[PDB]
RNA sequence: UUUUUGUUUGCUAAUGUAAAAGAGAAAUUAUAUAUGUACCGGUACAUAAAUAAUCCUAUCAC
RNA sequence: UUGGAUAAGGUGCCUAAAUAUUCGCUCAUGAGAUCCCAUAAAAGGUGUUGGUUCAUAUGAACUAGCCCUGAAAAUGGAUGGCGCUAAAGCGGAUUACCGAUACCAAGCCAUAAAAAGAAGAAAAAAUUUUUUUUUAGAAUCUUUUUAUGAGUAGAAAAUCGUGGGGU
RNA sequence: UAAAUAGUACCUGAAAUCGUUAAGAUGGAACGGAUUAAGAGAGAAAACAAGUAAAGAGGGGAAUAUUCUCUUCUUUAUUAAAAGAAACAUCAGUGAUUAAUUUAAUUUCAAUAAAGCAAUCCCCUGAAAUUGUUUUCACUUUCUCCCCGCACUAAUGUGGGGAAAACUGGCUUUAUUUCUUCAAUUAUUUUUUUUGCUGAGGAAUUUUAAAAUUAUUUGAAUUUUUCUUCUUAUAAUUUAAGUUGUUUCUAUACAGUACUUUCUUAACCCACUCGUCUUGAAAC
């Protein structure tokens, strides 16, 4: 579904509507009058095999690599835990800067491409969200602190969303595993943390 | 070794001013190493965090930041006007902002 | 009626039209008019060029006219001071 | 500055005081408009007491609500709350400062059960 | 509207008709300032006042 | 301007120049500190630059010259009084800048150790015609009544021949250093090798 | 002088920053030229001449 | 009020913006530096720059730019200050920028004018049934629209208070 | 004595003025306006959680002193939801930015590879013999040669005087414009990168109609078609018909270090005693 005035087909996405208002003289209504809204679109540089650097979380400056375009502007990295401890994180794209090596540019890892994405396809929003019931029970502990740190640790552990997400984690991880380590100055880089030396000028290196 | 940076650093100097009068809804803003308006217009769009710190704790803890956003150059030597959720206090002349890397 | 936004008349597609009846159909014959290949110009840039040998002869020689009359003026003021001046 | 909160914008705080006040003490404070000949603040000269103008009025559709977006009503007794009975969510209710605790008991036990929110419910207790 | 243009751009049949009806045109301030409000335009100096004949067009578009 | 402090070399720059750029960099809440002071130099003759002097020298408060311009002789508080003039000192962030500078003639035991800066857009070679005179901060302020120009001169032989000493062991170090990578260039791997010298180290 | 915990009756525990995020950088000098070396200011030879548009320093955990 | 863009004027620092670009002139042992404006003349110069007209690349005579003499006053002193001479001076030129309570877009107050007006269910949350908001109609009123807003002396309207009196 | 801070100046007990304690500021005024920041006081009436089940205290109403029902408070666990704020995205309005673009007009040029012309000669340009017309010489490069100074130069060359062709420059033909150029300005059109600010309103007989877009469908036209246009019908969308969505936080709290607010201090910019007569008042 799309429109293309002006020849843009800007692809519209169906949207739910619940702002409510009271209208003007007897009764309330649902502010929003639209069913369908332009999608996203991301930045020419955003493909599956790019290695970007995550920029604002607890992992800030790690290197991760692009896995799925959630289909909600979000998308889906891996830093592979196994060689980065950068785990299944749904990050949006102003906050990565997107490098221009793709990691499927080598040699010995474009053959496992298609594995990679026969991986990739069954990861989605409703997964990375988090369910209202642990929620709940995590906030139930806060009413000393290394107890209630390794019971939040343990809720999510046990969180039954969040096993399916840590065993797409551990496929791909040990699929990408031997490949990109044998590529040894490769395996460095991902491995390192990207910091801004005053050398460098930001206006003027390149992504 | 630790502490990331990957953030420029800036100098707020005064407010978007005139002689005898000024204007503190806009601070300007000076780049590391920003010295043309072609530039400074690399930066614009970007958020700034003025981070500074307070003599007693506020919520738990001793550093707060004040956000705003990198609006357009100003003249002609790499000079940014900030637009920040709060005025920055004229104490904060001479002191240092993040801009960071993102959006 | 109630004062709505006023939608900018030239860029938004469905007001312009509405402004303008016509506006579709000109703005589609741009276009088709745009989508035009390069090889046609690139074989016919000489086949335009040539046949307007005549036009720069033509404005060749206005400006050579013009020129000698420019000349022909400085030269008869000269004169005029040459003969003044003794 | 502005304040805004919710819909409710306020367009000014720090209410006028009268010029001088501050150095004179027969002077008061409550705004009053300077006839004077040279007044600074009367010609309005730059950095001197600005003038109250109809310019800083609130929007009429939110102009009399307090913070809990709705409009204030003071109440002397239980008789005087039948009106709230019917837009207990537009006004809420204030004692009257010369009200017993008799009846202010009274009077927040009846708000209580008619469902209207009263302002200085703690006084007198 | 395009009818307006028409009348407007050709002094046509009814153009006082079409001015009268037309509001006042407010525009905004040179996008890159003026050159002298105090001069004439066919001063030698730099200057502003005074008719422009076809180069009204580049300063409409900037007080636009 | 990012620097904890600049150490700038004041030796062969034009008074104003040099003043309008460190007032600025004051004021943008950057401590400089400057250095051999008694060889600024000032555009115009020495006779004319005396007589300006003399001119300032003429002025004091006529009730109670203790309260008048107080004069100053060093070419250092030269210098700073003209930064000061380029300055809004009787605001408390103008005494800020002010106090944030740090003036010396020649260059004593932390500066003389730390590298010093230089602003070509006021060095004399770059800003005056090589017709037209100049004058010398020291030798003004000896004729005023410094009378310390010659034994910062000798301060200065002493440190030039230390400093000497210092290049000469430098220069010993780094060529043993850039012996000992050329050879230990061909012990890394070759493709380390290619990466290094495409990208000129 | 070193380590741990902290500064979350007028008092008797106790905190402030005009500026940390690699805040990195010691030769001297001339500007119609300089600097090093070797001989006796001179000679000869090297070096430098977008000089910070550089160099140096960071991540390889256990 | 929020943004934008300018006027006058500026962009070396004070001071936001050019130690911008481009072409000339000027060295002042009291240079000069924005209308009003904060003085300067006759007369001179073998200072330098550019023109004009005469005499076998020299000698003259003019001319007009900047500079200099003419140019001396009383508290200490003022291109506003610092200072500036490969100008931060003078005369242009080309760009960019900064810069108002003025201009533009949007919101809101009021004033003026205008268009118009003397009767029925909407949504949401729970589970067909409940729950929560509203379900309006005051003519000096209600809804909506546009334009506009300095002000002494002076005038008017609407408001805000005080003692006392009927209701 | 109800009360003595109602003790005879005795109701209440303001301001000026002074004391005690605490906090803060303090370089030849002090106060102030505007904007925040830091502290210190206070605060929950929007600044989360209605209901639900149980047990404890109560209050009412109806039903013919016994049943049902409505509730308020307290505790338990038991679930929502909503509101604000941030971020991102979308749209719209209004700007800033950086790359372009169709078609025309205006003496444009500039190259490529094969011929040819002229030689102070050529595209040019200069100087001379009721307007045109024609004629003459004089116009260029050399890392070319000759003579003189013969090293004299700023010079890895040079000054003066002569010759040479013709690379250089110019012109004329043929083919090409991706080797290279196809500019600039104007008119006439179509886009594009990155981004700032704003979101009024809430439409019970115009947030309709249409306009645009999509998917089918009717015929026609024409620039001849993967945005071609015009209607024939249908159904949806929004680019129409002024901002909506997602996720987090506030927060699973009842008042704190957060949030709202007052006050006190700073800091940047600004700010002369008011009243009055007066043309003119901060006025010595």
């Amino acid at each position: 579904k799309h429109y293309n005035v002006k020849g843009k087909k800007k692809v519209l996405v169906p949207v739910n509507a619940k702002k409510t208002i009271n209208k003007k003289y007897f009764g309330r209504k649902v502010a929003s009058k639209k069913k369908y809204v332009v999608q996203r679109k991301l930045r020419k540089s955003i493909e599956v095999g790019k290695v970007a650097i995550i920029l604002t979380g607890k992992h800030m400056g790690k290197r991760c690599i692009i896995t799925k375009i959630l289909n909600s502007g979000l998308l889906a990295v891996v830093g592979p835990y196994e060689i980065n401890g950068v785990p299944l994180k749904r990050v949006d794209s102003r906050y990565l800067v997107v490098t221009s090596t793709n990691i499927f540019n080598f040699e010995n890892i474009a053959k496992l491409k298609d594995d990679f994405l026969n991986y990739a396809q069954d990861i989605d929003d409703d997964s990375f969200i988090k369910t209202l019931e642990i929620k709940k029970k995590q906030k139930k502990l806060l009413k000393f602190m290394n107890n209630v740190i390794d019971k939040i640790k343990e809720i999510r552990k046990e969180d039954p969303k969040v096993q399916k997400l840590e065993g797409i984690q551990k496929d791909i991880g040990s699929l990408l595993k031997p490949e990109i380590l044998k590529n040894k100055v490769f395996a460095h880089y991902l491995k390192s943390k990207f910091t801004l030396r005053n050398d460098m000028v930001l206006h003027k290196m390149k992504f | 070794l630790q502490a990331v940076r990957l953030y420029e650093k800036g100098v707020i100097l005064g407010y978007k001013r005139s002689q005898r009068n000024q204007d503190p809804n806009f601070t300007l803003i000076s780049i590391k190493n920003v010295n043309t308006k072609k530039h400074a217009q690399f930066y614009v769009g970007k958020r700034v965090a003025y981070v500074y710190r307070t003599t007693k704790h506020h919520d738990g803890v001793k550093i707060k930041c004040i956000w705003g956003k990198v609006c357009r150059t100003h003249g002609n030597s790499g000079v940014i006007r900030a637009k920040f959720k709060t005025h920055i206090p004229p104490k904060a002349f001479g002191d240092r902002v993040r801009i960071l890397m993102y959006p | 009626k109630k004062r709505l936004q006023n939608k900018n008349s030239l860029t938004n597609f469905a007001v312009r039209c509405r402004l303008n009846p016509a506006y579709k159909l000109l703005r589609s014959l741009a276009v088709l008019r745009m989508r035009k290949s390069i090889l046609e110009k690139s074989k016919n840039k000489k086949e335009k060029r040539v046949q307007k040998q005549i036009q720069k002869k033509e404005l060749q020689k206005i400006n050579h006219d013009y020129y000698k009359g420019v000349a022909k003026a400085v030269k008869k003021k000269k004169k005029r001071e040459e003969k003044k001046a003794k | 500055a502005v304040k805004k909160v919710g819909k409710i914008i306020k367009k000014r705080t720090k209410k006028f005081t009268r010029f001088q006040s501050n150095r004179f003490m027969r002077v008061k404070p409550a705004w009053r408009k300077p006839r004077g000949i040279d007044c600074r603040v009367r010609r309005r000269y730059k950095g001197t007491n600005l003038m109250p103008s109809i310019g800083y009025g609130s929007n009429k559709k939110t102009k009399f609500l307090l913070p809990n977006n709705k409009y204030k009503y003071v109440v002397k007794n239980v008789k005087e709350m039948e009106p709230l009975i019917m837009n207990h969510t537009k006004y809420c209710v204030q004692i009257a400062h010369n009200v017993s605790s008799k009846k202010r008991k009274q009077i927040i036990e009846r708000a209580k059960q008619m469902n209207v929110s009263v302002i200085n419910a703690k006084a007198r207790l | 509207i395009e009818d307006m243009v028409y009348q407007l751009y050709t002094c046509g049949p009814v153009f006082k008709k079409v001015n009268n009806f037309l509001w006042a045109f407010k525009l905004k301030p040179p996008r890159k300032g003026f050159k002298a409000k105090r001069h004439a335009f066919n001063e030698p100096r730099p200057g502003d006042w005074g008719n422009r004949e076809a180069h009204i067009n580049e300063l409409i578009n900037r007080m636009i | 301007m990012y620097k904890k402090e600049y150490v700038i070399d004041c030796k062969g720059h034009l008074l104003g120049r040099l003043a309008s750029l460190i007032a600025k960099e004051l004021l943008n809440g950057q401590r400089i500190v400057a250095v051999r002071c008694e060889d600024i130099n000032i555009s115009g003759s020495l006779y004319r630059n005396k007589l300006k002097y003399q001119e300032f020298l003429r002025l004091r408060t006529n009730t109670n010259p203790k309260k008048g311009p107080l004069h100053l002789r060093e070419p250092s508080k030269i210098l700073w009084r003209c930064v000061r003039g380029m300055l809004p000192h009787k605001t408390y962030k103008g005494q800020l800048a002010l106090k944030k500078l740090k003036v010396c003639v020649g260059m004593p035991y932390p500066y003389d150790k730390k590298k010093k800066y230089v602003l070509p857009s006021a060095l004399r070679a770059f800003r005056l015609k090589k017709h037209r005179r100049y004058c010398r901060l020291g030798t003004l302020s000896s004729r005023v009544g410094w009378n310390y120009d010659t034994l910062v001169k000798k301060n200065e032989v002493l440190r030039k021949q230390v400093s000497k000493a210092y290049y000469k062991k430098k220069v010993n170090n780094l060529n043993e250093k850039k012996e000992i990578k050329t050879e230990a260039l061909n012990l890394i791997n070759p493709e380390q090798r290619q990466v290094l010298e495409n990208f000129g180290y």
